[PDB]
């Protein structure tokens, strides 16, 4: 029926009438897709699959049945049968501009950024007013730094999205992508709005009446029942962030749930939460929305905590139900839910400043330092402490960090203290330099063990993703990432989609300013580099001032801060996890905080951490600022002891004063609702 | 098979 | 040093001495990047990848380190870090062949078989005379049944391999996929002993002492010692066929062990193994070959199985160790091993006749009927009987299935025997008519569950894999699959790179003589599907005659084949497994023995089963054999009826039988052994 | 990262 197609939003309808088209023509292929297509909407996979192939059976040479059987595929992770599917709809047909548009995507996802691009350039030629492709391929020349006719498509994007947002539709910029884009507040804010209707739409049609809530401390023997719900209680930056936070919470006063989003992947994080919460919850094994967030329900949550907002696993659909009366965005989405069955956000001051309540749909609930929290003292407690080698003297060229260090030193016969131990160039110092030389994997110096920091995978694997603490001295040094021995070292080490043109001329600058400097780069991902290094060269840098370096493993990657002298946070969207990365190596970072919560955070830790001198409040301080810290080597010094003493002293990476400042704040949001008032901010 | 897996011999 | 890359073969030598040119001239990329590049065929691959990274350090553009470093990635199955390098190595020069076909075997891998034929060709257009990328290329024009210039293409393959083993290099064709090529006998047997023989290099290099082997029964209370070593202990084939056979020993006269080489996937069939074998012992666990060995000689083991031969997940390095006295190939593996280390190949008379010996490096060992056997008696029970409905009487059309079946027809007011029940056009099957023509799950008639053949996925997803045997009534039909009511169906359900031109044209030619009739081929895969069709159009036959359906699970794929009336079997590569599963349907099968064990196979299951009349001698006889099976109904009657009862009261599916038969077999070698003769045939 | 995998943040 012509008519169930056009029953556009009330799916069960649809539904019953392509089925009562199948009683009267049992033989009806567009009837059989079309049903499966919708039956794929409610995440019936496999009853969609079937029909699909009845659709196919009838019609064998249904190129739009097989293309949209191969979206089906992709969501069972069943990624060979779609590619079969995208492939077999484009020999049918290879003007199915759909179809191309579908390859790309399994592309993009496998990381082939190439064979994408050259595939939605496929769908743009076949199909030129095409917003799903033309945004996905923006997404993928982003992460790549391919800014070929960047200005262009910005605007094109902008207009995409003012077309769509006038219209209703559902934008083709996925909210998360919205903040790398000069989209204004209120486009960001809609977009999420619109991502947070879809959900309210597949929950309502389930026709649950609203959930009725605790409005006393009763039943909990006077404890709050706090529930975190994540997909990432796993190998994530999100327990990399978080993973201590359940179980420093006051059991007399609160009572922690953790709803688990994935199944258990096998590593130390997910034993940790899982061990440490109260309760943890496996909902990665109750797939329907309304049982999961029935089992909420009696558990009794008063604050439901929502740590994806719109990154990978998420179910938003289980706050949109309501299942607890107070719903706070917590850590893992840096901007808002535009959603209003989000109460508030978790955020602060200086991230989220009371001027721009505007930016967000939720109501600001401020910690009192920054919400952003990191794992690193627990995580990596052997980079609290370093050693140098001199081969006058450096802080970031021949490092040593372990649990044993000061044992170590003690064993041997001359070590100065600068506070700094210094080892002197004796046989040691040579035994040490030429196993790294030599690629070596480590040494034994007076029975402690000396490891090379680039071997810690074949040395203990745990130690290396930061599920331990090494049990080795670990020797880490500018030699083994090919950086220069007598110059400054700049580093970022985020993805490089938080690049944009602007920040590399900014970079560019201070790198002609400062000639006696290389800019340290990650391939993250490796494609990205010769871009990055062309746009350089044409904006007059020769081909060795940017040094690229692999992705390392965790640890590898927090030790090799400590080689740089100066971080420089990219101002598009910051260091999030890598803002604490390179603070917690003692490694002062450059920011220049923006409109955005994405833009804000590194600002944000660095006001926590006490540096409000490296706080740029335009491009020509921030400039000046690295221009500064790359020339003035006491100044840098004085700011590097800052940073190394400040990691510690300072609120930062205290997980306890964290948990305790979070823990008053939700008291204020239950008291404030217990007292029937309805959500507001809180300061 | 469409759906999941059909496991075949195959060289090494 | 020029040496150690010389050193060719003698690879611990080559690792000391690039150690060495690393400790005259630390800095020294190309010595990083070959220490990796042997490092890693050593099997040492974080260390190989650690070298790798080095040499890239040095020399950020080095396209070769890249291109070696995504194979290490690839072992490592880090598939999209090897994209990555792959994909580095063809940005810094789009004209190295070698990193463009690395780049086509990823998305072979994949499945994505017109992407790996686009960049084997930029291969081949950088490098004419690149015998790995053309016998690659080879097999995947194969897989599709692309036969573009196909008689050249074999005789190119015939002369590469000649090239090769003149030259003593390993040869570029596959020992698994000779069987597909016009090879001598000789050629293959010779590509089989260079892969064997390659086992014995990399097992030499730790210049272990031979085992020395018990010479009696004493130790082991008077029970030979087997061992079963298998990657396939699982949701395989091979478990699809011998599944029961361990715990079917015995325990009396044998000690059964079972070796994994792979991890458990969580499916029944691992379990079965695991609980019946009287000691399984999980060697994936133990990646060491020394050390897996010396288990293996440590249990004492008379006689070892090799499953595998050169397909997925072999370690026959393990068999290269010698273990154990007496070492046989038996059933995953349809070919020689050319290797000196196996002594026999268990087969049979028909498979292997004497006058071939010479085909095989090993000696044959004789099963009295065929060394062929199949779990289907244990698996699909729910298909030893069946009835029909009458919409005068097909026994293919409509078919109910199941344990339960016997009292489902007796609660039926009426039904007649022809032994066959058939069911009358009643409300009954109106109702089961109707629910397959709407695409419904199931239905119930009189209290028992009548499900959809379709749908069996939803209904019970172990049921559908053969891991549980069905607890409701299935119902299968001609409609299921679009196949005509009122023609002949001939079937195959062989993946397609079965299928060459000279078969086709067989096919072609028994369809326009048997005009009221379908070929049923399956999309395994779906892009070999318009090559199929349009070779077919191009032989003069109309769109409609070949019916394509999708590759199945495994219990509706047998269930399904009882739809067809004829299975035309592949002559280039018989049906092994997919023999065995369409006999268990009741379906005869047509087939023509060649001159490999691969093309043999299926004559030896019809041999067995008492079905003499099917085998062809030529090409002449298989067309009319088929076409007479096609317009003789009466016979047709007769032949079916032949393999229905045959598959039961036949030894072909009988796995009792097969395990005493070849316990009496294990005996025979053992007793010719102890008496201190050398491996000889045994019949 | 090259050997194995680094988790990051991603859109759903
Ligand atoms: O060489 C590296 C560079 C980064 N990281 C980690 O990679 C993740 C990057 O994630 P994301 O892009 O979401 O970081 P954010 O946006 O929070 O800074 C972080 O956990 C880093 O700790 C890593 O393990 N190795
Ligand atoms: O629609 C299908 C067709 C085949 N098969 C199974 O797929 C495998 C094909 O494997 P292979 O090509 O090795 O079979 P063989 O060469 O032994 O006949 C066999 O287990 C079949 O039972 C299946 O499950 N569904
Ligand atoms: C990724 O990881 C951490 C923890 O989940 C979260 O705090 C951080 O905000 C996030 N970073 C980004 O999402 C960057 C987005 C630009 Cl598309
Ligand atoms: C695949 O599966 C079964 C069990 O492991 C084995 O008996 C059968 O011989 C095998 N079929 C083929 O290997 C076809 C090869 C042509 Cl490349």
């Amino acid at each position: 029926l012509a008519n169930i197609k056009r029953e556009q939003g009330n799916i069960e309808e649809a539904v019953r009438l392509y089925r009562k088209a199948l009683e009267v023509f049992p033989e009806f292929a567009a009837a059989h897709s079309n049903l499966a297509s919708v039956l794929q909407q409610q995440g019936k996979l496999q009853e969609a699959l079937m029909h699909y192939k009845e659709a196919i059976r009838i019609s064998p040479t249904f190129a739009d049945a097989y293309s949209n059987m191969g979206n089906t595929l992709k969501e069972m992770q069943d990624v060979q049968g779609a590619l079969q599917c995208y492939t077999r709809a484009i020999q049918i047909n290879p003007a199915f501009a759909d179809a191309h548009s579908n390859l790309a995507s399994i592309h993009k996802d496998s990381g082939n950024i190439p064979e994408a691009i050259a595939s939605y350039r496929t769908a743009l030629k076949l199909k030129p007013d095409f917003p799903d492709a033309y945004c996905n391929l923006a997404h993928c020349l982003q992460i790549v730094c391919d800014w070929t006719d960047y200005d262009e498509r910005m605007k094109k994007l902008v207009s995409i999205v003012a077309d769509q947002l006038e219209k209703n539709r559902l934008p083709s910029v996925h909210p998360h992508h919205s903040m790398l884009y000069p989209l204004s507040h209120g486009f960001r804010k809609a977009i999420a709005e619109r991502h947070g209707n879809l959900c309210l739409d597949k929950i309502n049609v389930l026709h649950k009446p609203p959930y009725e809530h605790p409005k006393d401390l009763k039943l909990s023997d006077g404890r709050l029942r706090v529930g975190y719900v994540s997909s990432d209680f796993g190998n994530h930056p999100t327990s990399h962030l978080m993973q201590s936070i359940p179980g420093m919470h006051n059991p007399d006063k609160f009572e922690v749930f953790c709803y688990a989003l994935s199944p258990d992947d096998g590593t130390n994080f997910r034993v940790k939460v899982m061990a440490e919460a109260n309760h943890f919850i496996d909902l990665s094994q109750i797939p329907c929305n309304g049982k999961a967030a029935d089992r909420i329900h009696q558990d009794g949550i008063h604050i439901l905590v929502n740590m994806n907002g719109y990154t990978k696993g998420a179910r938003n659909e289980l706050f949109a139900l309501r299942p607890a009366p107070i719903q706070a965005m917590w850590l893992g989405y840096p901007g808002t839910s535009g959603a209003l069955f989000m109460d508030y956000i978790i955020t602060d001051q200086e991230t989220s400043p009371a001027e721009v309540a505007e930016q967000y749909s939720e109501k600001l609930a401020y910690m009192p330092h920054t919400f952003f929290i990191g794992d690193h003292a627990n995580m990596f407690p052997h980079l609290k402490k370093k050693a140098v080698i001199d081969f006058h003297i450096y802080d970031n060229r021949i490092v040593l960090n372990g649990i044993d260090l000061k044992a170590f030193l003690d064993s041997l016969p001359d070590v100065k203290i600068v506070n700094m131990p210094v080892i002197p160039m004796n046989t040691i110092a040579e035994a040490v330099i030429e196993m790294i030389n030599r690629g070596q994997i480590q040494i034994t110096i007076n029975g402690f063990s000396i490891s090379n920091g680039l071997a810690t995978t074949q040395i203990n694997n745990k130690a290396a993703t930061g599920e331990e603490v090494p049990r080795t001295i670990i020797v880490t040094t500018r030699s083994q990432y090919g950086l220069p021995e007598d110059a400054i070292v700049y580093c970022n080490f985020n993805q490089l989609y938080k690049i944009d043109p602007s920040t590399l001329q900014m970079w560019a600058n201070i790198l002609k300013r400062v000639p006696n400097s290389v800019l340290w780069l990650l391939r993250f991902p490796a494609v990205g580099e010769p871009n990055i290094q062309q746009y350089a060269q044409n904006m007059g840098l020769p081909q060795n001032r940017i040094i690229f370096s692999p992705v390392a493993p965790k640890e590898e990657h927090v030790r090799r801060g400590q080689l740089a002298d100066v971080c420089l946070d990219t101002p598009l969207c910051n260091g999030h996890t890598t803002g604490m990365d390179v603070l917690w190596a003692g490694t002062p970072m450059v920011t220049m905080p923006g409109e955005t919560l994405a833009s804000r955070v590194a600002a944000s830790q660095l006001t926590c951490l006490g540096c409000l001198e490296l706080i740029a409040k335009n491009r020509q301080e921030y400039e000046d600022i690295a221009v500064k810290l790359g020339t003035d080597l006491e100044y840098l010094k004085k700011v590097r002891g800052k940073v190394w003493k400040q990691r510690i002293s300072s609120p930062l990476f205290n997980t306890k004063q964290y948990t305790m400042e979070l823990e008053r704040l939700y008291l204020q949001m239950w008291e404030h609702y217990a007292a029937g008032n309805k959500p507001d901010h809180m300061i | 098979y469409p759906g999941g897996s059909t496991p075949v011999s195959s060289a090494n």
